[PDB]
């Protein structure tokens, strides 16, 4: 909601669409992604979230 | 490969496994009960027999 | 380098009308007097180089022409997928409702 | 002659019909005729798997398996047409039948090796000038050998070609260039190439007997990995007739 | 996996030359080649600036 709050109010600034997604922090973005969702592990999938997904 | 009893099993004529090869290289082959497989077995059994007989 | 074939296919024509050279026979239910009996003699005398040499599939009625005629519109050819005419999967493709 | 109460559970439905060692005469062609094998049959006695080499690059030889899938293994019920062709050969084209089974055997140290034991869209000729049909009269022809498994059978992960997972939704962000070779499945198509050599034939019947020997790729698993060559020995039965 | 096959060393004169065996003693050796007597011919040099023997 909040990268697509920031979004339009790029377009409505006149940006371009890559202008407007380029000006989203890779921060914000992050945490819109479901790997970070602490509710998608498991009990035995043991150590850091690098171990499963990658190192992002 | 590693193998240290193996060597002596064939040493004194043990050369097939049940599961049909053979250490010369041979395929479809029977080695009756005394295969490696057999062997093994034979030693465990006698290793249960052993144990009872030192508890009586 | 390694393509489903399948899926590839649904990219063709096969993906936007009855293909007479792969389409399972079902199909053919989907338009008025199509199922059973023309949809036998297309499968069984396919494949076919154009959707209009459907009309010379040997002992055809006139009136069966003319149907086909009315349904060339939504038929197509595309090549022979292995995968999609082995198994008689052609008369059953295990899908049911 | 036997009824299904007779042979149901002795193994002879899964035996071809034999002839007798009298039968060693000749039936006569006649090139104006149109002629059929109602029935061919064929039940194979030995499954050899060509080893895959060490490295020496020297011969690969087949070798013994043993059979798992027990008395499921012969092709029966088979007919075509039978040509007569202008150099006095003849062409059977095999129509349908019971042309497939799936048989699985099992190698040394325990390898199992399916493969889709057949003859599909069998074409197999003889030698020219076939006046008749004589214990000298062999057929060589070639076969179809599609996927052991069809476009819906889906992996234990659930994956297929024509239906199923097209990922490893249990490793879900996993890289999925080294997995693509099980994620992508692909449907084989392959030849086959038999000689069927005639032993024993009844002159007056049509009948015809012998031995053959079959030669085709085993299941490649949907792509998954690379096929086993297979040679299969067995006997035969054909029936010929007027058409 | 494979033998690669028997590996024969010449020099630009066409003279067949031989490669010192290691020794088990040691855990490295030097890679020194000899015409059949024994003559040093070539070798796998340490110091460059004065290599007389060099495969090159
Ligand atoms: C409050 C306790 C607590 C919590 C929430 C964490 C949390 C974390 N630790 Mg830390 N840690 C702790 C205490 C804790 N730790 C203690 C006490 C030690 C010393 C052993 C450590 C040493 C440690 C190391 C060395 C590492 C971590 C790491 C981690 C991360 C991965 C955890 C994981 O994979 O768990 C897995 C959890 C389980 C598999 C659950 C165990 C369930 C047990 C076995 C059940 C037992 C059942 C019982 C026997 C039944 C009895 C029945 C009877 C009554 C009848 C995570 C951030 C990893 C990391 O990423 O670090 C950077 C890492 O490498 N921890
Ligand atoms: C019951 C009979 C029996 C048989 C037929 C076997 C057979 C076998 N065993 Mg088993 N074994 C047995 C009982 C048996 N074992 C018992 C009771 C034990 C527990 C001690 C073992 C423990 C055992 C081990 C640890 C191993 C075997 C192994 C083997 C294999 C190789 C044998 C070998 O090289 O011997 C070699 C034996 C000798 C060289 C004997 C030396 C005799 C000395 C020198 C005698 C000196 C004293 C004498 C009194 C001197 C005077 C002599 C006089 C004639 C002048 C073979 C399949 C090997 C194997 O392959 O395992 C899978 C192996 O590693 N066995
Ligand atoms: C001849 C022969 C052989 C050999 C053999 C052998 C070597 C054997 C043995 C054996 C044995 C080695 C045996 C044994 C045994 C035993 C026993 C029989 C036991 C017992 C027991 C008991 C009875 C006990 C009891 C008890 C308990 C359990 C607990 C506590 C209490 C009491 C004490 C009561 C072979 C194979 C080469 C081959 C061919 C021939
Ligand atoms: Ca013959």
């Amino acid at each position: 909601q909040e990268i697509n709050r920031r979004v339009q109010a790029s377009l409505a600034s006149g940006a371009t669409l890559e202008e407007a997604w380029s000006a989203i922090p890779e921060k914000l973005a992050f945490y819109d992604y479901i790997g970070n969702n602490p509710a998608k592990g498991g009990l035995f999938r043991t150590g850091p979230m690098n171990k499963g997904d990658g190192i992002a | 490969q590693g193998m240290f009893v193996l060597p002596f099993m064939a040493r004194l004529g043990v050369t097939g496994s049940w599961s049909g090869w053979s250490i010369t290289g041979e395929t479809g082959i029977d080695p009756g009960f005394w295969s490696f497989e057999g062997v093994a077995l034979a030693h465990i059994v006698l290793s249960g027999l052993l144990f009872l007989a030192a508890c009586w | 380098e390694l393509v489903n074939v399948v899926d590839e296919k649904l990219g063709t024509a096969y993906g936007e009308k009855i293909d007479l050279n792969n389409t399972n026979i079902a199909a053919f239910i989907q338009y008025r007097g199509l199922y059973p009996t023309l949809a036998k003699l297309i499968v069984k005398n396919a494949p076919y180089e154009s959707v209009e040499d459907v009309l010379n599939i040997p002992g055809l009625t006139e009136r069966q022409k003319q149907i086909l005629r009315e349904n060339l519109e939504h038929f197509t050819v595309t090549e022979v997928e292995t995968a999609l005419v082995e198994g008689g999967d052609r008369y059953n493709n295990g899908l049911y409702k | 002659t036997l009824t299904y109460d007779d042979i149901v559970g002795t193994g002879l439905a899964n035996k071809c019909p034999t002839l007798d060692d009298t039968a060693r005469g000749a039936y006569p062609i006649d090139s104006s005729q149109t002629y059929r094998i109602a029935r061919l049959c064929l039940q194979p006695t030995t499954f050899l798997v060509k080893e895959e080499p060490k490295n020496k690059r020297q011969e690969a030889e087949f070798v013994p398996t043993k059979l798992v899938t027990r008395e499921t293994t012969s092709l029966d019920q088979i007919q075509g047409e039978l040509k007569v062709n202008s150099d006095g050969s003849l062409t059977f084209v095999e129509e349908d039948g019971i042309d497939f089974q799936p048989v699985t055997v099992q190698m040394a140290g325990g390898e199992r090796i399916p493969l889709l034991f057949t003859v599909k869209n069998l074409v197999a000729s003889t030698q020219p000038n076939v006046t008749s049909i004589t214990t000298s009269t062999d057929f060589k022809g070639e076969f179809n050998v599609p996927s052991y498994r069809t476009a819906n059978f889906l992996d234990p992960k659930g994956r297929g070609l024509a239906s199923g997972y097209d990922s490893a939704i249990a490793l879900p962000q996993a890289k999925e260039e080294e997995l693509a070779r099980a994620n992508v499945k692909r449907f084989s198509l392959t030849k086959g190439q038999i000689s069927l050599n005639v032993a024993k034939v009844d002159g007056r019947t049509g009948e015809i007997a012998g031995t053959f020997e079959s030669e085709q790729l085993s299941d490649d698993d949907m792509g998954a990995h690379e096929p086993h060559e297979v040679k299969i020995q067995g006997v035969f039965y054909a029936s010929i007739e007027p058409a | 996996q494979a033998w690669k096959g028997h590996a024969v060393f010449r020099n630009k004169e066409g003279e067949e030359l031989f490669v010192r065996r290691m020794p088990a003693f040691f855990e490295s050796f030097p890679v020194i080649l000899t015409d059949k007597n024994g003559v040093v011919k070539a070798d796998i040099p340490f110091r460059r600036a004065e290599s007389k023997y060099s495969f090159e």
